[PDB]
RNA sequence: GUAACGGGGCUAAACCAUGCACCGAAGCUGCGGCAGCGACGCUUAUGCGUUGUUGGGUAGGGGAGCGUUCUGUAAGCCUGCGAAGGUGUGCUGUGAGGCAUGCUGGAGGUAUCAGAAGUGCGAAUGCUGACAUAAGUAACGAUAAAGCGGGUGAAAAGCCC
RNA sequence: CCCGGCGAGGGGAGUGAAAAAGAACCUGAAACCGUGUACGUACAAGCAGUGGGAGCACGCUUAGGCGUGUGACUGCGUACC
């Protein structure tokens, strides 16, 4: 005999709304990127992107607890000018605040590709002002 | 619906009309498979069992070849050392066909 | 007695050029890297003979995790409990349930949960 | 390999073969490393290994019935015609005739014969002596290959 | 400089794929005879929108 | 039905003629043949000769009518090279290999 | 005929190495030889 | 350029005191196949039945078999009633290999077993051929340049007038 | 007989057992470049392989989950002498 194992058609995924207002940065987001990878479910699967198709709510009030924050500032070096370079803490919620849970879940899925698929699942929007109201979302509490 | 058994020290889940290839058989294709060692049936519902080889159970087969199979190549090789070595093996197996498993 | 040298190996080249049907550019069509290639593949083959069973046994330890979760028992307290249960051997590869016909699998779990000390 | 002696060289250490010199073996073509020189593949032969050796062949030549012994084999004169009417009367094809006496007449026959072939017991002939259908034998020829194989 | 290794096949015939001839998008005949033209130049008889230009 | 046309021996690299045959390739014949009069360059008079033996035939012998032919395939091969010393700098003779091609047109009323 | 069906006592045919053939055979490259020194290379040097 | 947990994430999901669980290798084990050989039985020139530790492996040693080039049975026997060689595929063996066959091919071929060897290439910054490759990259030979009209010619910016 | 300089080269038609013997004529690999067709390539990534796999073309698969070739995609993963 060989064992059953998913097909890219078979998958069922879900709709769910994600209150982010009670939560804190990591236990939201590494239950979200669990989810969101399929580990939440029965994958059978080394392969499918099964995953939920994920709504949170808002996340533009997310507090990091304790002192790492000030010192969390999402380094970069584009091409120019002696420095490391940077971006606030302050920022990535202030504006664009979906940015502050994407780049929190994204180094929890497997190496470029499949992680691209994992990703894309994920919508955050601006915060109290989603779009998607004709899905039908399951509310969960964290 | 579907069941486990044990065709030797491998063990194999099987559902009612199914063909399935398992370890060699002495038995022939005009004789009957049957297992009384099927560990639960996992039936239409959830259940509960302790013991297994389940006394109020069966899974009836019966033979559709007995053959040997393809020639798989075993090939073993290790780098700058001049190691290359290759090994072939057929192995022997039975097809069964599946008619019991009761509802 | 001069012999030609090759009649032999004719046979040896179209054997490994047809071993090498499906591959890419030089693979396929040059007979040095089709060489090179039968031998990397042949290993890597002989490594994943063993690995497809441990990679597949993480797959069938998280499918048999979900279902026992949504059953109120995390999986290693539910595998004790059966333990401490009285015999069944069992397996991780069983539940074709955990991902349809997903009605069953319940009892074995809440028998295991209970017996648990 | 002559006509020179010449290193084509240009020195060794130079993106190039170490092109030694102008005779090599493996210089295209005109003379390979291993070519073949004059064989002698004979040796002695050790003399009662060899007469023992036909003690065996003759002693399977009676026991497979392949020793006819017609008595006094020979035809009248040196024709094949001769040979091949005595040998068609006597229902016989492809057999090994032993002269005993190197008569001409016998020995200068079968030549036209496809398969039918003459040997002298002097000295007789072990290769020979185990193919064939039979061997036709003389009296005078058993006597005197006995007496060469004591 | 010089180069790696030999490049592959599919790589020259992308090096090409810009550099290749591009269609016409058709043609044109006179306004005036059943003689075929060249677009917007004109031919030795002169035909373009008739008249007579160029004799030679 | 269908009529060869091959010039052998032709006075062109390859991929030059494949630059003015992939131009014309499934135009049908008589478009082909106008967009080949028109433009002037050399490569694509050394082509014509060949595209218009292959019509040429078509419109006798073992062909009828030429109004549904079409230009079912149009290719070109490396026919047989020559090599030639280079003279160069530093008094150096490299090869250059004078190159010619193989023109293949097929057309039929396929 | 009879002739060739004949054949040595057992194990009298000893047969021989021919070493340097095949890349997949164990011997080949070296030769049973070893690597380098005196003896790895053609045969030179020492006196008997 | 985070980059002194491997990383995400963690102010408890940490760390310390005690402990239990699970997962986790070709280990440990059973299945199916198989190598050699120890032990006992039949009972041998050859073997076969039960059982058993064993079997990662180079240098290197040793045993055994294969095709290629040629002899010998082969002066036979098969052959345009379709031979070698080329090639795609199936079958088959422990591997080398063996066999069957469509397509090609228009004359050669063949065991068992013994014997001889110029006996299997992919490398020697090895020798030759066909021909690739960076490439349609670079090259337009003292700019003793050219203009435009007619012409030979199937065709002219380089010829001729 | 067709295209063409009167050229080069091929084709048709005809010849022969055979031109899938066409003149460089024996049968004919493999590099080599190009055609024809199928399937594929624009959430797209590294020895290009391995392990898992949607799909589609073709094969009446007695349709009995197959054969044939390719394969989106992706777990895993460092050539040979």
């Amino acid at each position: 005999m060989k064992t059953f194992t998913a097909k890219p058609e078979t998958v069922k995924r879900d709709w769910y709304v994600v209150d982010a207002t009670g939560k804190t940065l990591g236990r939201l987001a590494t239950e979200l990127a669990r989810r969101l990878r399929g580990k939440h479910k029965a994958e059978y699967t080394p392969h499918v992107d099964t995953g939920d198709y994920i709504i949170v709510l808002n996340a533009d009030k997310v507090a990091v607890t304790g002192n790492k924050r000030t010192d969390k500032v999402y380094y970069h070096h584009t091409g120019h000018i002696g420095g490391i370079k940077q971006a606030t803490f302050e920022e990535m919620i202030a504006r664009r605040p979906e940015r502050v849970i994407e780049i929190a879940v994204k180094g929890m899925l497997p190496k470029g590709p499949l992680g691209r698929a994992m990703f894309r699942k994920l919508k955050v929007y601006a915060g109290n002002e989603h779009n998607h109201a004709a899905q039908q979302p399951q509310v969960l509490d964290i | 619906m579907y069941a486990v058994f044990q065709s030797g020290g491998k063990q194999h889940r099987v559902s009612e009309g199914q063909t399935v290839r398992l370890e060699k058989l002495d038995i022939a294709t005009g004789e009957t498979v049957e297992f009384a060692e099927v560990l639960m049936i996992a039936n239409g519902e959830e259940v509960k069992i302790g013991v297994p080889f389940v006394d109020g159970g069966v899974i009836k087969a019966e033979v559709v070849a007995h053959g040997r199979g393809e020639k798989v190549k075993i090939v073993k090789f290790r780098r700058r050392k001049h190691y290359r070595k290759q090994q072939g093996h057929r192995q022997w197996f039975t097809d069964v066909k599946i008619t019991g498993i009761s509802a | 007695a001069r012999v030609k040298r090759g009649v032999i190996a004719r046979a040896r080249h179209k054997k490994i050029l047809k071993q090498a049907k499906g591959y890419y550019g030089a693979r396929s069509r040059v007979y040095r890297v089709a060489f090179q290639a039968v031998i990397k593949a042949g290993q890597y083959a002989y490594r994943d003979r063993r690995q497809r069973k441990r990679q597949f046994r993480q797959l069938w330890i998280a499918r048999i995790n979900a279902a026992a979760r949504q059953n109120g028992i995390s999986y290693s307290k539910f595998i004790n409990g059966l333990k401490k249960a009285s015999v069944e051997i069992d397996r991780k590869i069983l539940a074709d349930i955990a991902v349809f016909d997903k009605v069953a699998f319940t009892a074995l779990v809440e028998k295991a949960k209970a017996a648990l000390a | 390999v002559t006509g020179s002696g010449k290193k084509p060289w240009r020195q060794k250490g130079t993106g190039r073969a170490r092109s030694g010199s102008i005779k090599s073996p493996i210089w295209r073509s005109g003379g390979v490393t291993f070519a073949a020189r004059p064989q002698d593949h004979s040796q002695k032969v050790n003399k009662k290994m060899y007469r023992g050796a036909l003690k065996s062949i003759l002693s399977e030549l009676v026991r497979q019935d392949r020793l006819i012994v017609v008595e006094k084999f020979s035809v009248e004169a040196p024709k094949t015609k001769l040979l091949a009417q005595k040998l068609k009367d006597m229902a016989l094809e492809d057999v090994l005739i032993i002269t005993g006496e190197l008569d001409e007449n016998l020995f200068l026959a079968a030549r036209n014969l496809h398969k039918v072939d003459v040997r002298d017991a002097t000295g007789i002939d072990p290769v020979s002596l185990i193919a064939f259908d039979k061997v036709v034998m003389t009296a005078d020829a058993v006597k005197q290959v006995e007496e060469m194989l004591a | 400089a010089v180069q790696q290794n030999k490049p592959t096949r599919s790589k020259r015939g992308m090096r090409r794929s810009h550099d290749a001839l591009t269609a016409v998008t058709s043609l044109s005949v006179d306004k005036t005879s059943g003689e075929k033209h060249l677009r917007h130049h004109i031919t030795a008889d002169g035909y373009y929108r008739g008249r007579k230009v160029i004799a030679k | 039905m269908e009529t060869i046309a091959k010039h052998r021996h032709a006075r062109s690299s390859a991929q030059k003629v494949r630059l003015v045959a992939d131009l014309i390739r499934g135009k049908k014949v008589s478009q082909a043949l106008d967009i080949l009069t028109y433009t002037n360059k050399k490569a694509a008079v050394l082509v014509k000769k060949v595209l218009e033996s292959a019509i040429a035939n078509a419109e006798h012998n073992d062909g009828a009518d030429i109004d549904d032919l079409k230009v079912t395939k149009i290719f070109v091969d490396e026919g047989p090279s020559m090599k030639r010393i280079m003279p160069r700098a530093k008094g150096r003779a490299d090869r250059i290999l004078k190159r010619t091609s193989h023109i293949t047109v097929v057309v039929s009323d396929r | 005929m009879r002739l060739n069906t004949l054949s040595p006592a057992e194990g009298s045919k000893k047969a021989g190495k021919r070493l340097g053939r095949g890349i997949g055979s164990g011997l080949g490259k070296t030769g049973g030889r070893g690597h380098k020194g005196q003896k790895s290379r053609s045969g030179g040097g020492v006196r008997r």
